[PDB]
Formats: structure tokens, C-alpha cells, sequence
């Protein structure tokens, strides 16, 4: 950690690359479905008598 | 501390597969019980020291079968190994440890 | 001095826990571990590493005029981020909101 | 994150056989992508090299122990990732 | 149908010129952009990099899965869907 | 005589593995309670398949959205720093929706689901009292945002659409069950949707009921309707 | 057990599996196993007897009857004729 000085502009750069990404990511969901699943599915109580 | 970054969530998931098990083998019945019994028993009595577990390993299974074995530990690696046929044990056991147990050419 | 504080603002966002910095010996010292981490700092670093060489592989393979930057990968369950460099690289871990 | 760095303490073979492993293990890390087809690359090309049997045990974590014959053992890692190699026969 | 009109959709739109599917045996299928070899280099080295993003993740942790990945470069931009049946590749060109 | 042999071990090779031992013991001991009681896919069919169309949403989702990567970051993130000084009001812009098949109609009608922070029912008619005609529904949701470019408007898709006979102006769901949503005409009835059946497309999916005159349809346009918080009866 | 060459009683085959499993047993040097095998056989049933021990080779020897055996274990082949 202390051979050199580029160490800071490395870890700068990449650093504030990885905050935006993950500051965005954190943002809002976007893997997410709606309603993935659960259509009812009724066989006694018959919606209709027929 | 829970979720990611800890061992114990992992450990909690391979948990119940504790007792050994495989399904590759061509070598022969009384010899690979043996086997099987050996390292399991050697297994049990080192948890520390994988070294001193092969150790005990290889001490019992060429003291009764001659020598020219060898054997390795692992819970992640590749291996390739000519040899002769009926000679080849290669076992997993709790759930993420694997061996095998060969004669040299 | 202020590289930790830059890390500790970067882990004051919500849903986050994990930071490596690997460097070309595979020496991995940076991290938001405890004690008992070593085995998966380890396990990240080696793995990760390994993925980014052969990524950067494939691209000066691909084109010689382009440079990577950047990587994600998801899980059902996780998210990765990984960021090479010339000489170091960077893996932070977050963890999927609801 | 330009290449790896050689690491080799225990050694019994001159090192003409330990730059050879040296380069090999180069050569099939640089080319080819699991270390199934890595381990059964290098070798295959000792044993076409120089004769049967090698035997080698790739991997991650590991702990071995064989019976080798006279100079033929070498202790030399790339990374965390490491490979061990012996003559049995 | 509407995969047909999704799938112009993604097509029409500029800088996104290039979707490819690949099969489990790595041969290509139906797709849009013209060049043979550039084709088959992208599928392959893609298809490479996919199964070894699959062997991280399961590696990291037994019971997880993984559907997604992309590249990101400084002129280029990679869309990686993998599944157990195919692969579906996009490709994005920046300005 | 020899032989060779090459395996890996890794995790999930132990874990699948084991797994199917499970499998394999399951199904031997169920085989023995039964009998103590008594290809490749096509391309076509790859093209057909619904993992296909799911990997495709996501995609183009992704790909609009990282097209819109600042506007995001000034939606949900932006803090107006004049204000500190500054005592009165200000308003910004975020987002623009339109569609090309809504041309030459009026929107009237927003409504908010309460599971979804970022869904929204949006109800075309029209309100001159001499262009009246048939009516139409659609689901925007905020996972779609596109740029608004000036000099180029660029239309969005609905996650939803539905159409109708008559101009729609009334967007009610149920508060606490989050998929029904009623909804009037401007000749004098009213239906309801269940939007988790949109997942089929098998049909030209209907709505569930609508009012006829035998059944009490009103004699004027209707515009207000509201559910009541109940679920052992749906009113 | 591996025993495909024999002109033996019984009894000599057994006790011939004994012996060269005994001497395997104990000693790895080649000369010592076949002096074992050599002296003990001698000592056994009379001059004069003769035992070869190898793991590739090739022989062709004479011999009277009842009083010829080849056998292996693992790496090791045995030969055992009587001359003399």
C-alpha cells in the first residue's frame, strides 16, 4: 500500500466508476415482473352451476 | 452479521449432507469397502490436518496392499492420473470434500 | 488516510456489503470482512481475477482499438460489480432490494 | 492484471525442467479456459516430450503426497490457482 | 407475432444493430447481422465467456443461479441472456 | 495394462450430485410403497418458447434504460440547491409518454396501483361533445422511461392494452387486491378487468363482465367509480 | 489368484502361493525375495529346484515333470523349475 503514488489515482478512478454503477443500480429495480404468478384456479366452488 | 460475506449461511445450505457418497468405481468389492471404511475412519479421526489425515490414509492402505499409492484431499481441484485398471477411488463426503485413492504405474 | 473513508462513504449506501481490491500478486487486502472472511476473500479474489483475465483476453482479442471497463453479473439472489485496471481490480457486492 | 507471478519453493529437478514447467504453465493458462483441459494439455505434452508417466494435480486447495522417483518433484504456483507435478512408474 | 414485433423493435432502433441466438451445441441460429465470421467468433468467444461466468457463480455458491450478464467497453456494449436452452446476444454501439 | 482418467471436483458437481441421490432414493421408496399397496428442441420451438420472450422484455428494458442512464439519476437522486435560498416554488420536467395508436383522442384518467410503486393505468376518451367513439385502456409503467429529445418525440409500449367500444374516462382499482380494476363507458355501463390474466394470450382476453341494459345499464356517460374496502363481498 | 502356467500337485501349488506371498511380505529387493524363495524350497523338498523372480523378462528353461510353475501377484512374476 505504500510502494508507489498511482495507487490513489487507480483506486479514484475505478472508485468513483463502481459509485455511479452502483449508486444507479440502487436507484430503481430492474429485474423485476408484474404479477409473475397466480391466475386463480377454482374446482369446487364452480363459478358457474350448470 | 447475516446474509453474504459469512461462511455460516453456506455451511447452513450444505448442512444435512453429512455421510459419504459416489457413484464411479470399478474396483473391486472387498478392496474398495476397505477403502471407503478407511478414509472415512481417517476423515473422522483428523479434522485439523488434511496431511495428517492422508497420512493415516496411506499408512493403512499400503501396509495392506504393498506399496506404490498415493492419494489426495481436496474440496475444489482437477486431476488427470494414468494407471492400471481395477485401482481407482475417487469419493465425496460431507457435502463438499473430495479424495482419491490410486496405485502408481 | 482517506481511502477508507471514501470506502466507508461508499458502504453508507443501502444494501451493500463487500469490497475487494485485488492486486497482481493476488494478494487480496481491502475488505469489508471480519475475522472468519479470509477463506471467501480468497475465493473472490482468485475466481473474480481469473473471470477478468480471460474477459480482457477477449477483448484486445475482439478489437485491439477497445479497452474493458466494466462488468456486472446477477444472480436470483445477488449482484457483483467488477472494474479491472492495468494492474489492480475492484469487486463490490449488493444485495437484491425488494 | 497483466499476467502472473512465479512462485517455486521445493524443487528436485535443474532448472532447465523448471523453466520448461514454467512456460508450459504459461502456455496453458494464456490459451485455454478450465482447468480440465489445462491439466490434460500440459500433460500431454510432457508425457510426448519426455516420456510416461507424469502425473499432475491442478486445483484450488488441495493437500497430496507421492512417491516419486529420482528427480522428479517441483513446487511452482501461478496465483492462487496451483499445479503439482511428479513422475510414478 | 409479438415476439416478432418485439424483436423489430429492438432491431430498428439505431446503434443496436446485431442479435444473435445461439443453441446449446454453440451453432448459430435465426439472426440479423451479415458477416459470417464475425458471427461465429463473436457467438463462440460469448458463448465461452457465459459458461464461465456460470461456472463463477455456481462455484460461489451451490443453490444460486444465474440469468444475466452484459459487457461494457468504450466503444462497444455486449447483452448477455443466457439459459438452459439458448443464449441471446445484442449488440450496442455508443456515439 | 493402463488406462487414464481425468475428473473435477467443485461444488455444484458434489451438490447436483447428492441431489440426485435424493431423487433416486425418492423414487426407489415410492416404488417400493407402490408395490407393497398394489431430443434435442426445435428451433422453432426455441423461438416459441416463453423463457425466450421473457429474456427479450428484459433485454430491451435494459437496453432503453441504460439509454436513459442520467435522467434516472436526476428523477430519483436531484436536490434543488437554490431553494436553500430562494423562498417560492419550481417545478421540473422527468418524462413524456404517448403512444402511436392513441392518435387523434384525449386522455382522461390516471390510477395507482398500491403493491407497485411504478405502475399506472392510463384511460383515453374524449370530451367533445361531437367526436365521441370507441375507447381505450393501457398499463405505463415506470421501468420504460425513453428520452424526450426535442424536435423527436419517440412513442413507449403499455405493459397492458386493452380496447372497447366507448370512451373510457373512469379508473377505480380495489385498494387491497391489487388486480381488479373497474372502469365505465360513456354510452352508460361499466366492466372490470383482472389484469394477471394478461399473461395469456391464447384469446382476445375480455374483461370479465360488462352491464347491458336488462342488466341496469345507466341511460347517460358515467364518470366516477370507487370500490369499498371489503373482501368477503366485492362491491 | 492369477495362476496360469502349472505342472504341481495341489498342495505344491499352495504352499508355493505361501511362500512367495511370505517373502513379498517381508522383503522388496529382488535377490533377497528369491533367495528366500530358493533356500526355503530347497530346504523344503530337496536339490535341486530354481525360482525366478521378475516383472518383464523372457525364459525357456527344461525341466522334469510334476516339477514346473508360473504365477504372478500384482507386478511381480515367478517362474519355478526343477533341475538338477
Amino acid at each position: 500500500e505504500r510502494e508507489e503514488s498511482y495507487l490513489s489515482s487507480c483506486r479514484r478512478l475505478i472508485q468513483q466508476c463502481t459509485d455511479k454503477y452502483v449508486k444507479q443500480n440502487n436507484a430503481i429495480d430492474i429485474y423485476g415482473t408484474y404479477f409473475p404468478e397466480g391466475p386463480p384456479v377454482e374446482d369446487e366452488s364452480l363459478g358457474t352451476a350448470s | 452479521p447475516d446474509g453474504p460475506c459469512n461462511i455460516d449461511t453456506i455451511r447452513q445450505y450444505v448442512t444435512p449432507l453429512n455421510y459419504p457418497l459416489e457413484k464411479m468405481s470399478d474396483m473391486a468389492e472387498e478392496m474398495r469397502a476397505e477403502c471407503k471404511e478407511i478414509v472415512v475412519n481417517a476423515i473422522e479421526k483428523h479434522e485439523d490436518s488434511y496431511e495428517l489425515a492422508a497420512r493415516h490414509i496411506k499408512e493403512q492402505m499400503d501396509k495392506k496392499y504393498g506399496p506404490s499409492w498415493h492419494c489426495v484431499m481436496g474440496e475444489g481441484f482437477g486431476f488427470e492420473i494414468s494407471y492400471e485398471m481395477k485401482h481407482l477411488m475417487y469419493m465425496f463426503h460431507k457435502g463438499y470434500v473430495a479424495i482419491v485413492v490410486f496405485k502408481g504405474l | 488516510g482517506d481511502i477508507e473513508e471514501l470506502l466507508k462513504q461508499i458502504t453508507n449506501h443501502p444494501g451493500v456489503q463487500g469490497i475487494i481490491i485485488v492486486n497482481t500478486d493476488g494478494i487480496p487486502i481491502r475488505h469489508t470482512f471480519q475475522e472468519h472472511s479470509r477463506l471467501l476473500a480468497v475465493q473472490y479474489s482468485a475466481l473474480f481475477q481469473s473471470l477478468a483475465m480471460k474477459a480482457r483476453n477477449a477483448v484486445l482479442e475482439i478489437d485491439n482499438n477497445n479497452e474493458l471497463l466494466f462488468l456486472r453479473v446477477r444472480t436470483k439472489k445477488h449482484e457483483v460489480l467488477v472494474a479491472p485496471d492495468t494492474k489492480y481490480l475492484l469487486i463490490v457486492i449488493q444485495q437484491v432490494e425488494s | 492484471s497483466t499476467d502472473r507471478k512465479a512462485i517455486i519453493k521445493n524443487a528436485d529437478m535443474p532448472e532447465d525442467m523448471q523453466s520448461d514447467a514454467v512456460e508450459v504453465a504459461l502456455q496453458a493458462l494464456e490459451k485455454f479456459n478450465i482447468e480440465k483441459d489445462i491439466a490434460a494439455y500440459i500433460k500431454k505434452e510432457f508425457d510426448k516430450k519426455y516420456q510416461p508417466t507424469w502425473h499432475c494435480i491442478v486445483g484450488r486447495n488441495f493437500g497430496s503426497y507421492v512417491t516419486h522417483e529420482t528427480h522428479s518433484f517441483l513446487y511452482f504456483y501461478f496465483g492462487q490457482v496451483a499445479i503439482l507435478l511428479f513422475k510414478s512408474g | 407475432s409479438e415476439i416478432e414485433e418485439s424483436f423489430q423493435r429492438i432491431s430498428q432502433r439505431p446503434n443496436v444493430t446485431g442479435i444473435i441466438v445461439v443453441n446449446n451445441e454453440g451453432t448459430p441460429i435465426r439472426s440479423t447481422i451479415e458477416d459470417t465470421a464475425t458471427q461465429n467468433q463473436y457467438a463462440h468467444l460469448i458463448t465461452a465467456l457465459a459458461a464461465k461466468a456460470r461456472h463463477c457463480v455456481r462455484d460461489l455458491d451451490p443453490t444460486n443461479d444465474i440469468c444475466f450478464l452484459r459487457i461494457r467497453s468504450k466503444k462497444n456494449e455486449i447483452m448477455v441472456a443466457p439459459d438452459k436452452d439458448f443464449t441471446l446476444i445484442v449488440i450496442q454501439r455508443f456515439s | 495394462p493402463s488406462a487414464t482418467f481425468s475428473a473435477m471436483a467443485t461444488a455444484w458437481e458434489i451438490y447436483d450430485a447428492y441431489e440426485e441421490d435424493r431423487i433416486q432414493t425418492e423414487k426407489s421408496a415410492a416404488a417400493v410403497q407402490k408395490k407393497t399397496t398394489s431430443g434435442a428442441k426445435t428451433a422453432e420451438e426455441v423461438l416459441s418458447s416463453a423463457a425466450y420472450k421473457h429474456s427479450l422484455k428484459i433485454i430491451e428494458r435494459m437496453v432503453n434504460q441504460n439509454d436513459c442512464h442520467d435522467i434516472i439519476e436526476d428523477f430519483k437522486y436531484w436536490e434543488d440547491e437554490s431553494d436553500l435560498y430562494k423562498e417560492d416554488g419550481n417545478l421540473l420536467p422527468l418524462w413524456q409518454f404517448f403512444t402511436n395508436k392513441v392518435k387523434h383522442r384525449a386522455v382522461t384518467s390516471i390510477a395507482l396501483n398500491n403493491r407497485y410503486k411504478d405502475l399506472f393505468a392510463v384511460g383515453f376518451g374524449s370530451y367533445d361533445f361531437q367526436r365521441q367513439g370507441k375507447g381505450a385502456i393501457h398499463c405505463f409503467t415506470l421501468k420504460n422511461t425513453v428520452p424526450t429529445v426535442p424536435n423527436s418525440p419517440l412513442p413507449a409500449h403499455p405493459e397492458m392494452s386493452f380496447t372497447v367500444s366507448s370512451g373510457v374516462m373512469c379508473l377505480s382499482f380495489h385498494p387491497v387486491e391489487t388486480s381488479l380494476l373497474a372502469c365505465g363507458l360513456y354510452d352508460g355501463s361499466v366492466c372490470v378487468f383482472d389484469l394477471r390474466m394478461h399473461d395469456k394470450p391464447k384469446e382476445e382476453a375480455k374483461q370479465i363482465c360488462q352491464a347491458t341494459v336488462r342488466s341496469g345499464k345507466h341511460t347517460e356517460p358515467v364518470w366516477e367509480v370507487q370500490w369499498c374496502r371489503s373482501t368477503v363481498d366485492l362491491r
